[PDB]
């Protein structure tokens, strides 16, 4: 037989067998339900909808979002999603493979315990594992040491990994991910005051986040150009309906990462967090990390982040020593890709959970057995 | 038989009654030149940042 | 000299010098024009009409409504209104005073820029300011911290203010104000099917909103009483013409605030919005706000809102901690009153805009200079 991996890194959800280059297909983890009396009697009433099916159907559906802050909000909804994904995309039965789970690090045990409990009981599945993002990120990026930044749909990360080991004290974990940024966007957008608030309306922004964003090289200087020029300003359509045209409101958005005033918090930002977390970690290693600096997924997609990051580190580093960062093309997929690699090696046969343990001891097994 | 006061007043009225045209003309046109400043609200941001790290 | 404040919080419009207890008089901001051939040749034709003059004249006039959703729709009409108000009520010349402007928060810059541009150019006026509602609401209510709910004629608000500072991220802003509710009313009213739709006909409802409304204590239980009793039902005249008598249709109306299905939207309502916006804001402050809870203006006039609100918070709060709300008598005036206080303090002499700046820099000045 053969081995199968779910990505539940948030945003669209990624699933695929070991050794395929890329997951078969991918789904937002939107969940949505009707909003109005069902008045075509000819229609079959289905009360819950998920995935691109919903993405089409959206308008009378209204959304629930089953993961806040990387924490999965409502289990039975997940179970709906999960079941759908297996049967509809995968045409797969729980017995068929070991299955591998993808976790925010340093987050409450409950997600571990219920996830495993459900999936061994509700699904019945040969072998289970839950793995921390950064490990995959290294394996895919193939440098045994490193530090990773990956700010997905969900909670945003700093982990230094040294070759072959964790520094769990070193690690920083942040709820700054693009969704909340986007919801700040609206509080921007009312300046131009084309204005709409609901969940689907919020996801419409996601497209603009694809298309229209780019990273500020320098904030002051950008403001000076903002006074000078309109090339900074670009014209974009409603997905249907109007043309819309957007100024500094594009570039201002990512700066939140550097300055989370605009929705206001203190953690001194991605880069200062990173250098902080470095200065926690010990002295000699540091050069390697100055060399090996790695980024991935949802926010990183933006053009230019790596450059201003390097500018920031050149601010904070003693300039004397080499600095560079890695910005691979495929970052948003990176995790599941690494998961595939993770699946490949026979050592997990030593390492998987088996049904037997789940019989003989509880969810408690995990927290010893896995990281 | 004609084109008249009566019809012209009809058109006039309808014009007055059509909210969509006049409101769209003012709001949508004026929406586009909306913004230019180095915000003092952002001055707050910068100052806080200075205090931040 | 002396200092003068316009309220342009929507609904009737409120204007008065610093230190008077209440504005001299107040006007709806209706605008209206003829509908029919003018057939008394003896009559002078005036093509636009405003204020109680129109309120008398209405029938052949037809209304335009120059503020949607708190956003002022058509500038030159405003200018008509504004000019009229000064000269006819106020007997005032633009030079005579500093003038203070009253704004929905978090709404498009354009209102700022044109308002100032016009009023410095078209009127020529010593000093200008635009101020956010909640600030006044606190000053009048005199508790330096707080959260305010004021759902006027126009767009409906949540702002927590802490003492001396803004939390602009915290803030929620909603188009749920009583006008749209009233227009829903007609879609109710056709059940009894005495039915009329035009603008003046819609304003006739406003009287009923004065007289006939009261807040549901409990919705289910009210329905049970609705089955039992007719004391719930009261008898009311046309302003002229018939007696009309109204059932649950009265109390059902305010529930929209709690459930904006009936004209259907999702934002989980006043109270759930409030507690949401709290749970955004940080942990320690919260008790104060549990203590200090403040409401004002158009919707709040209804008897009973505060009670069911408290019921709702007792639902959502951990019961352990004190809760109360403030419901002052004067809420509908509150804003302009606070504005008077705001006018009083010499610090605005430090703070006003002056003509000089408007000379030396554009409307752009405001958005730095004011909140
Ligand atoms: N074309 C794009 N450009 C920029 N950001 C995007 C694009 N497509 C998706 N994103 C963002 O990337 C994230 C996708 O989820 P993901 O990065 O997988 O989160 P997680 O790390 O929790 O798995 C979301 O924040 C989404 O809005
Ligand atoms: N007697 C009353 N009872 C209940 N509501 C009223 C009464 N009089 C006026 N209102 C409503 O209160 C609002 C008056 O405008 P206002 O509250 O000043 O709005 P804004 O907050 O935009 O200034 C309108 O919605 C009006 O219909």
């Amino acid at each position: 037989t053969t081995a199968l991996v779910c990505d539940n890194g948030s945003g669209l959800v990624k699933a695929g067998f070991a050794g395929d280059d890329a997951p078969r297909a991918v789904f937002p983890s939107i969940v949505g339900r009707p909003r109005h009396q069902g008045v075509m009697v000819g229609m079959g009433q289905k009360d819950s909808y998920v995935g691109d099916e919903a993405q089409s159907k959206r308008g009378i559906l209204t959304l629930k979002y089953p993961i806040e802050h990387g924490i999965i909000t409502n289990w039975d909804d997940m179970e709906k999603i999960w079941h759908h994904t297996f049967y509809n995309e995968l045409r797969v039965a729980p017995e068929e493979h070991p299955t591998l789970l993808t976790e925010a690090p340093l987050n409450p045990k409950a997600n571990r315990e219920k996830m495993t409990q459900i999936m061994f009981e509700t699904f019945n599945v040969p072998a289970m594992y839950v793995a921390i993002q950064a490990v995959l990120s290294l394996y895919a990026s193939g440098r045994t040491t490193g530090i990773v930044l990956d700010s997905g749909d969900g909670v945003t990360h700093n982990v230094p990994i040294y070759e072959g080991y964790a520094l769990p004290h070193a690690i920083m974990r942040l709820d700054l991910a693009g969704r909340d940024l986007t919801d700040y966007l609206m509080k921007i957008l009312t300046e131009r005051g084309y204005s709409f608030v609901t969940t689907a309306e919020r996801e419409i922004v996601r497209d603009i986040k694809e298309k229209l964003c780019y990273v500020a090289l320098d904030f002051e200087n950008e403001m000076a150009t903002a006074a000078s020029s309109s090339s900074l300003e670009k014209s974009y359509e409603l997905p249907d309906g109007q043309v819309i045209t957007i100024g500094n409101e594009r570039f201002r958005c990512p700066e939140t990462l550097f300055q989370p005033s605009f929705i206001g918090m203190e953690s001194a930002g991605i880069h200062e967090t990173t250098y902080n977390s470095i200065m926690k970690c010990d002295i000699d290693i540091r050069k390697d990390l100055y060399a090996n600096n790695v980024m991935s997924g949802g926010t990183t997609m933006y053009p230019g982040i790596a450059d201003r990051m390097q500018k920031e580190i050149t601010a904070l580093a003693p300039s004397t020593m080499k600095i560079k960062i890695i910005a691979p093309p495929e970052r948003k997929y990176s995790v599941w890709i690494g998961g595939s690699i993770l699946a490949s090696l026979s050592t997990f046969q030593q390492m998987w959970i088996t049904k037997q343990e789940y019989d003989e001891a509880g969810p408690s097994i995990v927290h010893r057995k896995c990281f | 038989x004609x084109x008249x006061x009566x019809x012209x007043x009809x058109x006039x009225x309808x014009x007055x009654x059509x909210x969509x045209x006049y409101x769209x003309x003012x709001x949508x046109x004026x929406x586009x030149x909306x913004x230019x400043x180095x915000x003092x609200x952002x001055x707050x941001x910068x100052x806080x940042x200075x205090x931040x790290x």
